[PDB]
């Protein structure tokens, strides 16, 4: 089965289902299984995953904001190393972002 | 452990500010230089423990606007969500 972690796939996998797929697993989940950023080792402790799913604080304000709302980002393109500047975020009533500029710019993409 | 210094009344602006937090944490090329970005390398990609020498903080705000106190706050609320920096305010 395909390992999802493109904008497209993703996106739509977030809308389609509500959730991230399985190969999604978040920051202080990896670091329970041995996740060492400086290390560059995810794939090593947590083959075929990618870290994604954490709570998204938006903290230049760039995506829009709405009472009840709340955001989450993950990675994409990832598959092994050094982390990437790829992101998608999604929030609590399902709008989704991308960032390929590691959060410098945003693109409506849902 | 990591130490970064930043020498408060070296800042000139929010850029030097932010390329100094580059070379102090040796973050990746693509670093963003915003609040997020910096968040995102405490939280997957600097090297702990980190020891962080903030020298000369008020300097420091004078010519970033409020770009030294979310920079300070950003990384005081990693350290509360368990990361291991130990930050010294001079």
């Amino acid at each position: 089965a395909q390992v999802i972690n493109t904008f497209d796939g993703v996106a739509d996998y977030l809308q389609t289902y509500h959730k991230l797929p399985d190969n999604y697993i978040t920051a202080s989940e990896a670091q329970a299984l041995g996740w060492v950023a400086s290390k560059g080792n995810l794939a090593d402790v947590a083959p075929g995953k990618s870290i994604g799913g954490d709570i998204f604080s938006n903290r230049e304000g760039k995506l829009p904001g709405k009472s009840g709302r709340t955001w989450r980002e993950a990675d994409i393109n990832y598959t092994s190393g050094f982390r990437n500047s790829d992101r998608i975020l999604y929030s609590s009533d399902w709008l989704i972002y991308k960032t390929t500029d590691h959060y410098q710019t945003f693109t409506k993409i849902r | 452990m990591k130490k970064a210094v930043i020498n408060g009344e070296q800042i000139r602006s929010i850029s030097d500010l932010h390329q100094t937090l580059k070379k102090e944490l040796a973050l990746p090329e693509y670093y963003g230089e915003n609040l997020d970005a910096l968040w995102d390398c405490l939280a997957g990609w600097v090297e702990y423990p980190l020891v962080l020498e903030w020298r000369q903080f008020e300097q420091s705000k004078q010519l970033t606007e409020n770009g030294a106190e979310s920079v300070l706050q950003v990384f005081r609320e990693a350290k509360a969500e368990g990361c291991d920096i130990t930050i010294i305010l001079s």
